[PDB]
This record gives C-alpha cells, sequence and structure tokens, in this order.
C-alpha cells in the first residue's frame, strides 16, 4: 500500500516488455488458435487437479504464447511445450510445484521425463529466464481494492471472465493484462451489481470505459457464448463453490455504452 | 555473454545449499567475477529460476549485479559481479576498533535504497542478514542472496511460511501470520541495524519460541492495543509471560536519538505501522549521511 502505484507502475511497463507476437499464428506452420485453445483448457484442467494458483495457470499462457512467438512447433509437440511451461509456472509461482514425475504423468506418458526437462531447458532459453511476466491476475487484484464494498461475487466472475480470454488467442492476444482485467472487472461489476468502472480506477489506470470498449465488446461476446464454447473447463471450474458458482450466473443481455 | 574459455579461476570463495562459489577473472577484460555454479533431476531448480529471474529486473547500485548466465548441458553457471567481503565478516574484524557510526549511517541508508527498489518492483528479498549483504573497498554495500526472494502481488496471497533465517525473522512469521509482506525485510533490516552498532545479534533466539520470547523481552510482550489482531494469531498463546517494554535507550546504549527513533520504527509490532524503506530514507537520523570507505 505503499508501494501500490509504484507496482503498478512497474506492471503497466512490464506488461508491454512481455507481451507475446499479435499475430503468431499466422506464422505456425502446423498449429491453429483452436489446438491452442485446446491446450489451454486442458492446462485449466491440470490446474484443478493439482490445486495449482490462478496465477500458475496464467503465466504458463504468457509462457507458451512468447514461446510459440518465435519457435515453429508441430502439432505433436504443442503440449510438451505447454507441459513445461506449466512445470516452470509452478516452479516459479507454487508453495510446492508438483514433481517432474507428475507433469510427465498427465501428458499420458506421451512424452519421457528426459523431454519435459529438456523442453524447460529450452523454454528458459527462448525466455532468456524472464519468468516475472504482468498478467491479468496481478492487475485484477488490485482492481479489487477499489470495491465498495468488497463483493464475493464480482472477484470470482472478474476472474472467470479474466480467465476465458486466456483460450481465445484470437482475439485477446491484441489487448494488454491490465486492459482485458478492466474490461473482466467492469463486465463483472455490472453483471452482479449493476455498478460501473469506478472513477478512482480512471485515476488508477488512466484507461476509461471507452477506452476499455473494444475488449469489453469481445469479452461480453464470449460470456453470452461460453456455454456453447467447444472448450468448458473454466465454466466446469467456475462451478465449485470455492468460487461462489460464478459460472452459474446469467449474463447481461446488453452493456449500455 | 559469452562461455567459461575465458573465465580463470583463482580460488573458492564458499558455499550455498544448490551453488559453489568461485572468484574468478575474465581474461580478456580483466573483470574479477564471482561464479555460482549450480549443477543439474528435477530440473532447474525452483530457487535458481527465481534469482535469476528476479535478479534480471533488479539494476540497482545497492543490488548485487547479476552479470550473465551460462547455461549449458549440466551446468548452469551465474556470473556475479564480485564483491570483496560480507558484512558479518567485516563486524568481526571490527572487533576492538568499532564500527564509525557514519559508516553505519551509510550502509544503512545504502540498504533502505536497495530494498525500496526491490519492493517497488515488488520483490521480497526474505533473508537479509549480514552474510547476504555484500561490501566492496569503495564504501558499497549490496544486498545478495535472491535465492529465497519471491515475487509478489498487490495484495498478497499467503506465501511459504518456513522464511528468513532465525535471528532475523519477523513476530508476524513467527506467529503464522497467513499474510507477511515487505514489511519483514524492515524487520530484519532493523536487526542489522543494532547489529551493526552492537556487533553481536540483537535476537538470537535457538528455537522459534525462544526466538519470540527473546523478542519479547525487549520490545514487551505485545497485546491488542499495541497490535490490533495478534491475540489472534495462529500460532500466539494466552500463556506466553507478559514482559513489560524496556526503554529503547537500553536496547543499543550508544546510539543516539534519531536513531533510536529509526529502529524503534524498524521494529514496530504492527506490520502496518512498521515503516516502509521508502519512507526511512528521509528520516532524520540520515540528515549527514555521507558515503566513507571502510578499512580493508
Ligand atoms: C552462497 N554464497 C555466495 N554466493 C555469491 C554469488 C557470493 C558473492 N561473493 C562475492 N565475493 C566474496 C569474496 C570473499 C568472501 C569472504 C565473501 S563472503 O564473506 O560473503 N563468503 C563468506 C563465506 O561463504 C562464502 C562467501 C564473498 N562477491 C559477490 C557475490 C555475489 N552475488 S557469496
Amino acid at each position: 500500500p505503499d508501494y501500490h502505484e509504484d507496482i503498478h507502475t512497474y506492471l503497466r511497463e512490464m506488461e508491454v516488455k512481455c507481451k507475446p507476437k499479435v499475430g503468431y499464428m499466422k506464422k505456425q506452420p502446423d498449429i491453429t488458435n483452436s489446438m491452442r485453445a485446446i491446450l489451454v483448457d486442458w492446462l485449466v484442467e491440470v490446474g484443478e487437479e493439482y490445486k495449482l494458483q490462478n496465477e500458475t495457470l496464467h503465466l504458463a499462457v504468457n509462457y507458451i504464447d512468447r514461446f510459440l512467438s518465435s519457435m515453429s512447433v508441430l502439432r505433436g509437440k504443442l503440449q510438451l511445450v505447454g507441459t513445461a511451461a506449466m512445470l516452470l509456472a509452478s516452479k516459479f509461482e507454487e508453495i510446492y510445484p508438483p514433481e517432474v514425475a507428475e507433469f510427465v504423468y498427465i501428458t499420458d506418458d506421451t512424452y519421457t521425463k528426459k523431454q519435459v526437462l529438456r523442453m524447460e531447458h529450452l523454454v528458459l532459453k527462448v525466455l532468456t529466464f524472464d519468468l516475472a511476466a504482468p498478467t491479468v491476475n496481478q492487475f485484477l487484484t488490485q482492481y479489487f481494492l477499489h470495491q465498495q464494498p468488497a463483493n464475493c461475487k464480482v472477484e470470482s466472475l472478474a476472474m472467470f471472465l479474466g480467465e476465458l480470454s486466456l483460450i481465445d488467442a484470437d482475439p485477446y492476444l491484441k489487448y494488454l493484462p491490465s486492459v482485458i482485467a478492466g474490461a473482466a472487472f467492469h463486465l463483472a461489476l455490472y453483471t452482479v451489481t449493476g455498478q460501473s468502472w469506478p472513477e478512482s480506477l480512471i485515476r488508477k489506470t488512466g484507461y476509461t470505459l471507452e477506452s476499455l470498449k473494444p475488449c469489453l465488446m469481445d469479452l461480453h461476446q464470449t460470456y453470452l457464448k461460453a456455454p456453447q464454447h467447444a472448450q468448458q473447463s473454466i465454466r466446469e471450474k467456475y462451478k465449485n463453490s470455492k468460487y461462489h458458482g460464478v459460472s452459474l450466473l446469467n449474463p447481461p443481455e446488453t452493456l449500455n455504452l | 555473454p559469452g562461455s567459461m574459455e575465458n573465465f580463470q579461476k583463482v580460488e573458492k570463495i564458499g558455499e550455498g545449499t544448490y551453488g559453489v562459489v568461485y572468484k574468478a577473472r575474465n581474461k580478456l577484460t580483466g573483470e574479477v567475477v564471482a561464479l555460482k555454479k549450480i549443477r543439474l533431476t528435477e530440473g532447474v531448480p525452483s530457487t535458481a529460476i527465481r534469482e535469476i529471474s528476479l535478479l534480471k529486473e533488479l539494476n540497482h547500485p545497492n543490488i548485487v549485479k547479476l552479470l550473465d548466465v551460462i547455461h549449458t548441458e549440466n551446468k548452469l553457471y551465474l556470473v556475479f559481479e564480485f564483491l570483496h567481503q560480507d558484512l558479518k565478516k567485516f563486524m568481526d574484524a571490527s572487533a576492538l576498533t568499532g564500527i564509525p557510526l557514519p559508516l553505519i549511517k551509510s550502509y544503512l541508508f545504502q540498504l533502505l535504497q536497495g530494498l525500496a527498489f526491490c519492493h517497488s518492483h515488488r520483490v521480497l528479498h526474505r533473508d537479509l542478514k549480514p552474510q547476504n549483504l555484500l561490501i566492496n573497498t569503495e564504501g558499497a554495500i549490496k544486498l545478495a542472496d535472491f535465492g529465497l526472494a519471491r515475487a509478489f502481488g498487490v495484495p498478497v496471497r499467503t506465501y511459504t511460511h518456513e522464511v528468513v533465517t532465525l535471528w532475523y525473522r519477523a513476530p508476524e512469521i513467527l506467529l503464522g501470520c497467513k499474510y507477511y509482506s515487505t514489511a519483514v525485510d524492515i524487520w530484519s533490516l532493523g536487526c542489522i541495524f543494532a547489529e551493526m552498532v552492537t556487533r553481536r545479534a540483537l535476537f538470537p533466539g535457538d528455537s522459534e519460541i525462544d526466538q519470540l520470547f527473546r523478542i519479547f523481552r525487549t520490545l514487551g510482550t505485545p497485546d491488542e492495543v499495541v497490535w490490533p489482531g495478534v491475540t489472534s494469531m495462529p500460532d500466539y498463546k494466552p500463556s506466553f509471560p507478559k514482559w513489560a517494554r524496556q526503554d529503547f535507550s537500553k536496547v543499543v546504549p550508544p546510539l543516539d536519538e534519531d536513531g533510536r527513533s529509526l529502529l524503534s520504527q524498524m521494529l514496530h509490532y504492527d506490520p502496518n505501522k512498521r515503516i516502509s524503506a521508502k519512507a526511512a530514507l528521509a528520516h532524520p537520523f540520515f540528515q549527514d549521511v555521507t558515503k566513507p570507505v571502510p578499512h580493508l
């Protein structure tokens, strides 16, 4: 609270430096956005099974996107990239990271422990060890401090929305985490309480409903079409009482902007 | 960024739970470095992954500089700038002379600077003690050993409970607080500040409860007045002896009024009242701060 601004400022600077290449999928010969949605959905499953932090999952997705931004990968190796990213994310963020054997186990023994570790090494190289990336989650928790008063359904809905964005490279790869965080927070706050992006977050972030609008429009459609999405692990996850079953809430029909 | 081809080992320096440290000379540039070797069956250790990534973000005069990472088959070599010794060694050597107050003031000022920087970049050190503060022959002191460090969030989550070397561990960790923060690093510096003045540790406990009791006998046993929420902390006990707080001037007798003021703020029981590294920089204790060079 004596560093909240310093840290926000710093994270805002770093999210630009840690941003994936917006159009990297066009340059991927073998893989597609849909395959990526499949991998990310699975990573949510893995997160649940090992009770990993949400932050860990966000980090792992940051690592995958940044890696695939400079390295071509065949579809048969995409999961290996993902496994190693989750492993690294876990090592970075978790009090007790699942052991390597456990990661080797959840890939249905598609890959050897030796491959998983070699890929870990390669990922570190390609990211030059820059793992402390800003995430939607990091911005959300700061934004939550501006509630009056705090509302658990809103935080869980926001988390849920922020998390849905990880699935679809198109279009969310073009929005910075701090912006998806803002869109998610306003959408959750509106859905649950009917209120809006608070004046105090405008002072803090410089973002307005107007600047958020483009991301907000996408995220709104994502929210509306969620039950029809091919990938369903985030909705299953947020049916849980841990997150106040917010996936079961009804999305607003109109945002009115 | 090259390979070990250009490094010439000069001598071993010491060891870590993961690393072996050598003094080395770059043969083309003449630069003296400290090489930390990390041998690699669970892949790259988490501590090494934290240390490298956080350290690459922290470029500061009072943070030890990671110069390079040589990442090979079975070996990970971290290349650090070379510093001459640690604060612990210096205090020992300064046995009978004592450390001149202007040099204490200087070191503390510098340490608050490096620390404020860490906290400004959402990093907790979590292992500040004289063994991890390195000094050079030009008056600088720098935080080192970011193996226990952690990237934190706002507001903090629950992180590893088993943190900070015992003598320098904050009461909120001892009492099982689910949510410690930057204040734990300030607690540690408070202990180091007192230690530089007396040249003996301030709370040399041999166990957790011994550590708590030693703290309590010095600062008074905390109650809901001095520290709201204390009695509902997990490892707090109603049977705790209730000691009076002693006059702070007896805690570190050689310290002047400004020094005492500052020390007391760094050792406030309530993490929320405990002064931040940032705010401490502006304390009157530092009004005449300079940068003396120490003695070999
Ligand atoms: C695990 N401990 C260390 N890791 C690194 C990278 C260290 C370091 N060392 C120096 N130079 C230096 C030279 C001589 C001595 C005696 C000392 S020491 O007093 O701190 N000493 C005490 C006994 O254990 C070994 C180290 C340090 N410079 C930079 C770094 C860094 N980073 S220490």
